[PDB]
């Protein structure tokens, strides 16, 4: 027949993983992609102010 | 609200909300009771005892 698939590799890393009031994953931030992802890590929070 | 891959509770003080009851699936909230105070208003040992 016919199909297709994919192949991908996983490293470790840490991100900021929100919750909502259900208790379900919505929302992630991980800390080696960007220097907000980073800054916005550090203050665990998902708004950053000036 | 709770799912069933989530039988653990804890907010941030790990709390005792992990009761998921394995006997019979209930969820429990563990919350300390009333601790109390305590002031002795005294008008002086001279006076009156
Ligand atoms: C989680 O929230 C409610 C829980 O009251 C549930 O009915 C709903 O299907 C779930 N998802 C969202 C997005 O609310
Ligand atoms: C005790 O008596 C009064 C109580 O009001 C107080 O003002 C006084 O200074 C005291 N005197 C003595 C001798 O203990």
């Amino acid at each position: 027949g016919a199909a297709a698939y994919y192949v991908g590799y996983l490293q470790p890393r840490t991100f900021l993983l929100k919750y909502n009031e259900n208790g379900t994953i919505t929302d992630a931030v991980d800390c080696a992609l960007d220097p907000l992802s980073e800054t916005k890590c550090t203050l665990k929070s998902f708004t950053v102010e000036k | 609200k709770f799912l069933p891959f989530q039988q653990f509770g804890r907010d941030i003080a790990d709390t005792t909300d992990a009761v998921r009851d394995p006997q019979t699936l209930e969820i429990l909230d563990i919350t300390p009771c009333s601790f109390g105070g305590v002031s002795v208003i005294t008008p002086g040992t001279n006076t009156s005892n």
